[PDB]
């Protein structure tokens, strides 16, 4: 007989039947996958009395379980046996409610922000509904529902209920973000932005996807703080750091500005570096798990030495800090002393008047004061051997994985931004975000600035034509220019730097699919001239459509500083080696624009910065953002079981992927990133790969470690993040 | 583990 | 360790078919001229051919001047200084023959009771007795001992075999059985308080515990709202965890429920309750402690062994003259072999106890194109295992019929008009729908009216030897894969499962299955015709986890599923490594 | 090694 | 040790001249009335002038309801398992009343004799019946083997 207890909680005969048609609906246009293998791997677990929550998990999980890459699309199955279930969870049955009665069902439970119901009429309820197709959500992977369940869709954290579906997410985040559009306009907005994410043409952030239509107005997830040489301004930034770690933004922090340990921070640096440690980590569950921040400094600091060392744990406790990252600043006179085989001489900030500012904003000013200060013995200084000195930052490099490279002259030469006015100096977390800061006072310092990034993704694996990105540059750009109004900020700063300069940074996902399926790899050079016709097209249509909105709402308050206001644009200005590596003539008007662009200026000084991804590739499926996959299935734990995502297009495309491991090099990796660079406003995050069984005794060589070092200098790479070693 | 071995004539051939 | 040996000079006497005609010689031997030699040929036949496998000790010594061939003992334990000496001597005695010892103890006062030093110290004193014949203290000598889970020195005892303490409180080398019922579970379900009580302090309570439900019930919750009673309170949950820990770990703490050992039975739970089991957890008989080495008025259960060969049966209905001839061979072995202790020879000759299983039950379910894990081999051994006890009580009763039933008779279920197939736990209903097929009716009334000659029949135990003899599936047990590899100094031995050739696809191995309900579905299955118990497994791999770590959720899950079945022990649990 | 994780309510659900 | 008190409240009941003529009063308690009180007396005053010295159990017990004063023990095993199994027996009852034991373990015969198993074995046993009865098999009950 088989009892099963109800949605509520009393019994009732069991009903093989339900469960083989919700099967069967699941099942529909999949391949390889046998109803009958789940049934049987579920069926067994059941027990007279099981609770009817309980049949589902387990039909679910029997699906799950079965996700290989010969039978992929169990990823499938298994989703929309979830979606099922959480449609369930959430309505009391499949079919979703009325937009207007969710909407003002979760106004009144305080899940959704009321302004919904102010901006929009119940009329304007009915018609959004009409835009919805609540089937799209039959479109999303295994792990991609995981996600959803497990940090976007609105949900009580305590009780486990779920108040919402994917759709309704998706249709309001669009409302939210359009709402101060005039009826004219708006409608159709929120339509096109709605059908642009909920197809995965455009990939949000989390924050953005998980509190836009909630009270919430937390939505900047990455800061840069620069920290002037004063306890004022120390304390200034580590008060900054504490109120947005309590958000759970990530850190990007420059304190090369402090003064070395032994002069007239008689103390230096290491103390203060513990400081922003503890401050990043003064939200985290038990000052280990969460908040994090990467640190920069230049490589000629006095106490450089010690710095290279700071996260290798065979020292003391004083001499380590071992829970952030590190960017070491580096610029081409520094280089040139390695290859020459010269000294690098190393000075504290403070004794070299001049010099500091130079490093980032004039390149010759900077070779004339650092010999000048060579020369000139009064100074105190010390001298290491350039070779060694890079070896020592390598060989950290290469150990912890995260001791990051950043070349200031290249983030100032080619860049949107007048280096005489606001220089870049520093990076964010991942190293993508290159924007100006100024050091804060006090923690509400008008003065200061703090360097906020706005951030999404277009997925190239799901744009059949590179004219597609019009359309939905249009959207990306005015939907995030718009989350810029929106939000709160708790710093003074960090609303001067988003208001003055509008600042975006919009990048890709799927890359490596896309390279796949247009039969090209990493390795071999042969993706260069698609790469620039890939990235050549997104500059364009960014540009296209934050000048659009310079011309519908005016030019950004701080425009005048960018290099664009002077007429300059990114093909002006890109590492000229990048010619000897690809022929790809340039398609779009760039001549009509740089006009354009002139009169009536840009919305926003910064749009394009390529940022790691992980989350938002899981949701529609896609590789992380410009990286090649590590294999053909990710495998995740959650509670839940086992979490399996195929590559898309597995099936047809398995000898097309280029997989991490299998590329002799990065010689073409970096290549790519060089002609990527061309047409970025910012920065990309570009990792560097290293198999130890592709070496003499499994030891990965110095010679190779600097080589792969210039080379990305050499391709005009702005950033360089990550060192991944492979081990067996 | 790396392999300390630097040859500053072999870098010094590289044009940034 | 079967041929007839110089175990010195290392000379062979003897070949595999003169073994086989004299063990049915010895066991006939008292036979009437009239049917002895055509029951001596049936049974060489049948044990030549491997319709039939019989224990070690019986193999080798049958024929040989010897009398020694009990090789497993039961013993219970009173709650006084004579009777934890009666225990220890019998002990030393029965290892000394090599005999796998269960022992119950869980009626030893606790600490700090009007033991005062409690149950620790005495655990070691059956250690070394059970160690006090072999060949350094380590090698060879097996116990298992069997204690109730609300005792109050639990806690303790639990993590005995845990290498991470002090040695005072470890006693590392015999396995243990934990004993649970009903309302345990039930408090772990809605996740309320256990109550420990040491046995001395609660009159009733322990024998309730397995022959009385409800009375359990009553007293138990008496003694726990009356606070002038020593008393300990775990949460159920915690306690259920620490068991279940180190059974994982060391995979050797196993579970009895003794409920369903008392509901489900041969026995009248009144007169002669079943209250522990042997070293392997599938014997399941009446004890009485002792007060002494001789007391006459003792009782240790002792099983005699033998299996049916499921793979070399060609239908069901051999198992009639197999049936005729295991239950006769065993019988008569009672009468033949010596007992070296007066409790012992009681227990054999009071209730003529006998443990006869299968093995090769893998390859006969491959054979059959079932599987374990998913349900499809439910109604083939519902069929299976029917056809098992039926033939088996129906040997037994014309064994009754020609010679007597077995002196202490009335005290079985059986007497009463009881059969399996009227107690066995009613959840089983739900997983098969296999029809009887032979008339239980006739042979309850022809029971009722001339009893059996044995008051159990079947157990179903672990083989190694005895099917490595004739090349077969160990006992019920899937096995781990294809090629068994075995050591010994003459070089590296292998074994091929049976017909591997035709039947690669059709065996599951043990770790292709998902998990372990549809294994604990047969064996509760299984368990529906078994007299006694039934040595069956948990069985877990890592790498079906999220970060290779087995979930406590999952333990607890297959603990209920297999008390849910009416499982009545559980036996290892294998971890899978790599 | 076991995860010790356990669900009072998710147990509570099974019958006997 | 000495003086008649609660186990458990710590309350003590006596004083030692009360213990002294009382341990007197019952050793002698047999002794025809003719010589009985004189012998108590000359018992008295050489106990409790420090002449005569008695040990724990007797000074602690002889006259209270116990009839344990045995403070140690001299058992001799055979070869055989019978006396293996009374020697531990004997062990375990004595040691739960806290005597020394003396073990002559001298005739058991050695590993690998037609026991076979040997010695060490048998005196791991023996071992375990001394401490059977303390603390967590460790404190308490000791042993001489011979």
């Amino acid at each position: 007989n088989l009892l099963v207890t109800k949605r509520d909680g009393s019994t009732e005969r069991i009903n093989l039947d339900k469960i083989h048609r919700v099967l069967d609906w699941a099942a529909e246009g999949l391949h390889n996958v046998s109803i009958s293998q789940v049934e049987l791997r579920s069926h067994i677990q059941f027990y007279d009395g099981i609770k009817t929550s309980d049949i589902h998990e387990t039909i679910i999980k029997a699906a799950a379980d079965l996700i290989s890459r010969d039978a992929p699309d169990y990823q499938y199955l298994a989703a929309r046996l979830a979606i099922f279930h959480l449609r369930k969870k959430a309505y009391g049955q499949f079919e979703p409610p009325a937009l207007y009665d969710h909407v003002v069902k979760m106004v009144e439970m305080g899940k959704y922000d009321n302004h919904l119901l102010e901006d929009y009429t119940e009329e304007e309820f009915k018609q959004m509904d009409t835009f919805i197709d609540h089937d799209r959500d039959m479109t999303f992977s295994y792990a991609a529902v995981k996600q959803l369940e497990g940090k976007y869709l609105v949900q009580n954290r305590v009780t486990g209920e779920i108040y919402e579906s994917a759709q309704f997410l998706y249709i309001l985040v669009a409302a939210c973000l359009f709402s101060n559009y005039p009826r004219e306009t708006r409608l159709q907005y929120v339509k096109r932005f709605y059908d642009a994410v909920s197809t995965f043409k455009i990939s949000l952030p989390t924050p953005i996807m998980s509190g836009v239509r909630t009270p919430t107005r937390q939505f900047s997830s990455c800061v840069l703080i620069e920290c002037g040489d004063s306890l004022d301004s120390i304390n200034a930034t580590s008060s900054a750091i504490v109120k947005y770690v309590s958000q759970r933004a990530g850190i990007g922090i420059n304190a090369g500005r402090i003064r070395a340990l032994g002069s007239p921070f008689h103390t230096g640096c290491i103390p203060f570096y513990k400081h922003f440690q503890t401050a990043v980590k003064s939200c985290s569950q038990g000052g280990v798990r969460g908040g994090a921040a990467t640190l920069f400094y230049p490589m000629w600091h006095l106490e450089v030495e010690s710095l290279l060392v700071l996260k290798n744990n065979r020292g003391v406790e004083g001499n380590r800090v071992r829970h952030m990252d590190y960017g070491v600043q580096i610029n081409k006179l520094m280089y040139t002393r390695l290859l020459k085989g010269e000294d690098i001489t190393l000075f504290s900030p403070s004794d070299v008047p001049g010099l500091y500012d130079a490093f980032f904003a004039d390149q010759e000013e900077f070779e004339r004061l650092y010999t000048k200060y060579e020369k000139d013995d009064s100074i105190r200084k010390q001298r290491v051997k350039a070779v060694e000195l890079f070896s020592l930052m390598m060989q950290e490099r290469a150990s912890t994985g995260r001791i990051y490279i950043q070349n200031v002259d290249h983030c100032n030469t080619h860049s949107p931004f007048d280096p005489a006015i606001a220089p870049v100096r520093q990076s964010n977390l991942c190293l993508e975000i290159a924007l100006p800061t100024k050091p804060l006072n006090d923690v509400n310092d008008e003065n200061g600035e703090i360097a906020l990034c706005t951030l999404s993704a277009f997925n190239l694996g799901a744009i059949n034509n590179l004219d597609e990105l019009e359309e939905l540059a249009i959207l990306a750009v005015r939907a995030l220019d718009a989350l810029l109004d929106y939000q709160d900020y708790p710093i003074p700063a960090a609303k001067r730097g988003a208001m003055g300069r509008r600042t975006l940074g919009i990048g890709v996902i799927n890359f490596a699919y896309y390279l796949a399926k247009h039969g090209k790899r990493y390795s071999d050079g042969s993706a260069n001239n698609l790469t620039h016709k890939t990235f050549e097209a997104i500059q364009y249509y960014l540009l296209k459509a934050s000048n659009e909105l310079a011309k519908e709402q005016g030019a950004c308050p701080w425009f005048n500083e960018t290099t664009y206001a002077k007429g300059i644009l990114p093909i002006d200005t890109y590492k000229k080696d990048l010619d000897t590596i690809a022929n790809e003539p340039l398609h779009y008007d760039w001549e009509a624009l740089r006009e354009s662009i002139k009169t009536h200026g840009l919305r926003n000084s910064t749009l394009s910065a390529l940022m790691p991804s992980e989350t938002s590739s899981q949701i529609s499926n896609a590789t992380n953002g410009i990286e090649p996959p590590r294999g053909y299935v990710s495998i995740k734990a959650s509670k839940d079981g086992i979490l399996r995502q195929v590559v898309p297009d597995y099936e047809h495309l398995h000898d097309a992927y280029e997989l991490l491991w299998e590329m002799p090099g990065n010689d073409g990796y970096l290549q790519l990133v060089g002609i990527m660079q061309k047409f970025i406003d910012q920065s990309i995050s570009a990792n560097t790969n290293y198999d130890p069984s592709r070496f003499p005794s499994g030891k990965v060589p110095m010679q190779q470690l600097l080589k792969d070092l210039l080379t990305a200098y050499k391709f005009g790479v702005k950033t360089l993040y990550y060192q991944n070693t492979r081990d067996g | 583990q790396i392999d300390s071995e630097v040859d500053t004539d072999d870098l010094s051939n590289f044009q940034l």
